[PDB]
């Protein structure tokens, strides 16, 4: 069954494209999100508290 | 040999899953396994079985991870698994993989998709970080008992080191300069490598033995590969794909501090600025604008590895990637001039680079009057952009890009908004953080004395900004305060009822079907459910970033309006100020590890534990 | 160091030179003039003095250095030409 052997083939290729696809993409943008959230809420709040 | 193997691998997998044993399913493969294994590693063994055993042994470890996954009084799920047997069958796929020659590149391919899927077995699920997972403090996360899924991981390092520096040699040279479906495959396998290493003794290795200069290197054999596919009918899309591969290997490296620093002393943003694909926007297969787009995501997006724990020492990196933007300025402009999600996240990234990186500290530095003028007119230029910015986010076009947008809302509408709101955000906030910085820095002018307000279209050489569009922004920051803050608590109310359904609700849902299976109905139902948690929590820290910002801006801005001469509020504080703080109240947390607890260096540390705890 | 930021600043630093020339800076003795045309890359004094550039790809890659600092494989053919 050369057409069963090629689209397992080809399925298994398909899953690890989506993996990468999933780790990049969603760390980098979650990354800056957190990062800038987290940066932002330390720096509010030490310049409100020293500028009093 | 050949026939024995097809037979086999096809029935397995096609027939229909009638196995009642999973658990003798996953016995048998692991046999099989085993008897190939040990028949091959023969010194005596022909090299005609090698390339049959190699394809049988990727498919079944295929399977093994379709159905580990599947499988992940309570000790019957994983006892006839083995951790140990996980580590034997991934100590003799390691050997197999050694004894293969250069001559098979087909077999030692199809040995880096079994591992790449054994090692996807262990990965844990990503569970978003949810503003609620900021509540288990550093103790917790102390005492807490061991996660299997790390001590695999250490082992599986632990392995990957006895073979040495010579199996990560050979598996790199392979991934640099294989062939197609190889070198797409390695690459990967050595993504996910690097993304569980923490020791980090793999990007060591590639450091050290020059293949991450190669890898960066040969992204400059592509402009002439790249403007052939902006012909409508390109030949091979193969390329695209080993691109992409290579770009998600070269993003896993940048998340690491170190890997962003080794990163920048190899210049991969100076071989990116040379690059004269970027500036071939195609005028208004996927199509030839949307390939352009593609391939300026993977540019962008490393390039905005800076923003990640490269902290403040990686400050000249925001000199190259202003250079970045610099060498592209006809592209760039044309780009903020041009609605869609993927622009709104370009516009953020871009932003967020400007604002970091265009600081007139840059400037006078730079003179080691020509690169000052071309950054004061790079200044101008962004000042000018992001005040344009005011009236289409901010005016009655919100409605218009809002309405749009309604001929089809999913899922996918609903999170795409949701997106452009935090376009909205990291855009304005990113600027408003440049001007209050440029504003701090500067003092903002005291020699400001001069008369700051009178007493009463494409970019051009010069073009005069306006100071009323700061009341504007006011109020449309007050309005839009409110309206985010109403829908914030509307989510929130979604959540609270998605938490009220048990697994009571479980059985509620399998009773009508009851005489996509039930069970699996509600496995899907969770993944449902749990991508609302995750973009409802996504739009609680939003909302919450939201009312903070305009609650600063326009704070220090009536503080200085106070003295300039000019000449629901009630609720929303409430929703605000009480009700978040003290519903979001681990305010004041963990006081165990700070009970047992040289000074500066280690109280500049515990505030770094003490941010990674909010985070 | 990308190639466009040495240009620019190889570019910043030709300026100076030009200006210098222009006020005259070395009106004084004609030795320092010719070298200051020579930085700026005049062919014409390059030419003159052909002596110490005994050959002609000397001076061709005298004239890159003072002209086309960023040169690429493919122009080369011409320049020498």
């Amino acid at each position: 069954f050369l057409k069963n052997e090629k689209d397992n083939a080809l399925l298994s290729a398909i899953e690890e494209s989506r993996k990468r696809t999933f780790v990049m993409a969603e760390e980098y943008h979650r990354e800056s999100m957190l990062v800038e959230w987290e940066q932002v809420k330390q720096r509010v709040l030490h310049t409100l508290l020293a500028s009093g | 040999l050949e026939s024995w193997r097809q037979l086999v691998e096809i029935i397995l997998t096609a027939c229909p899953q009638d196995l009642i044993p999973t658990e003798h399913r996953q016995l048998i493969i692991r046999d099989l396994l085993q008897d190939l294994h040990v028949k091959i590693l023969d010194d005596d063994a022909a090299q005609e079985l090698m390339p049959i055993v190699a394809g049988a042994v990727f498919t079944l470890t295929a399977h093994l991870s379709q159905s580990v996954r599947t499988e992940l009084n309570i000790s019957a799920g994983f006892a006839s698994i083995g951790d140990s047997s996980l580590h034997m069958i991934l100590r003799n796929l390691l050997e197999f993989i050694l004894k293969t020659g250069g001559g098979f590149q087909r077999v030692r391919a199809h040995l880096y998709g079994s591992l790449l899927y054994y090692l996807q077995i262990a990965q844990r699920p990503d569970e978003p970080d949810t503003l609620e997972s900021a509540h288990k403090s550093m103790w917790e996360r102390l005492t807490a008992p061991e996660d299997v899924f790390s001590k695999l991981q250490r082992d599986n390092l632990s392995i990957f080191e006895s073979y040495g520096t010579a199996l990560m040699e050979v598996v790199c040279r392979d991934a640099c300069d294989g062939h197609d479906i190889g070198r797409m495959l390695a690459l990967a396998l050595l993504d996910r490598i690097v993304s569980v290493d923490r020791q980090q003794q793999w990007l060591l290795y590639l450091s050290n033995s020059g293949y991450l200069k190669v890898l960066v290197d040969s992204l400059a054999e592509d402009d002439v590969v790249l403007r052939n596919l902006l012909t409508p009918q390109p030949p091979l899309l193969k390329a695209l794909y080993i691109y992409e591969s290579k770009m998600a290997f070269l993003t896993r490296v940048a998340k690491s501090s170190q890997g962003a620093i080794e990163l920048l002393r190899s210049g991969v943003i100076v071989r990116l600025a040379q690059c004269q694909v970027y500036d071939m926007r195609p005028e208004t297969i996927p199509a030839p604008v949307e390939r352009y787009r593609q391939i300026l995501l993977p540019a962008l997006q490393i390039c905005q590895l800076i923003l990640t724990s490269s902290t403040a020492q990686h400050l000249q990196a925001a000199g190259q990637v202003l250079q970045f933007l610099v060498a592209h300025s006809d592209t760039i402009q044309a780009i903020l001039r041009s609605g869609s999600l993927g622009s709104l996240q370009e516009l953020a990234l871009l932003t967020g680079i400007i604002s970091k990186a265009a600081l007139p500290g840059v400037l006078n530095e730079l003179d080691i009057d020509g690169s000052m003028m071309e950054l004061q007119g790079h200044i101008g230029r962004f000042q000018r952009q992001c005040l344009a910015l005011l009236n289409r986010f901010g005016g009655s076009d919100r409605l218009r890009q809002l309405s749009l947008q309604d001929d089809s809302s999913r899922l996918d509408g609903v999170s795409k908004k949701d997106d452009m709101e935090l376009a909205m955000q990291q855009i304005c906030s990113n600027v408003m953080e440049y001007c209050q910085a440029l504003m701090i820095q500067n003092s903002p002018s005291f020699q400001q004395t001069v008369c700051l307000f009178t007493p009463s279209s494409i970019l051009p050489s010069w073009r005069l900004p306006s100071l009323g569009v700061v009341i504007h922004l006011l109020k449309q920051s007050a309005n839009n305060f409110f309206t985010y803050y109403d829908i914030h608590r509307q989510s929130v109310g979604k959540l609270q009822n998605v938490e009220q359904l048990p697994p009571d609700e479980i059985k509620e849902l399998c009773q009508s079907e009851m005489p996509i299976s039930t069970t699996q109905k509600y496995g899907l139902a969770r993944r449902r459910l749990v991508k609302l948690i995750n973009s409802r929590a996504k739009l609680l820290s939003l909302c919450s970033y939201i009312i903070e910002t305009c609650l600063y801006i326009l704070w220090r801005h009536l503080e200085y309006y106070l003295l300039h001469c000019t000449t629901q509020q009630d609720v929303d504080t409430l929703l605000r100020e009480g009700a978040n703080s003290f519903g979001e109240s681990l305010q004041k947390r963990l006081l165990d590890i700070e009970s047992l607890y040289f000074i500066q260096a280690l109280v500049r540390r515990i505030r770094g534990l003490l941010r990674v705890s909010r985070v | 160091q990308t190639l466009t930021e040495f240009e620019l600043k190889w570019q910043h630093w030709r300026e100076e030179c030009e200006r210098h020339l222009q006020n005259g800076t070395f009106s004084s003795n004609v030795h320092m003039e010719a070298v200051c045309r020579v930085l700026l890359g005049d062919e014409e004094v390059l030419l003159e003095k052909r002596d110490l550039m005994t050959t002609w790809y000397h001076f061709l890659v005298s004239r890159l250095l003072f002209k086309h600092p960023t040169v690429k494989p493919t122009e080369l053919h011409f320049y020498a030409q």
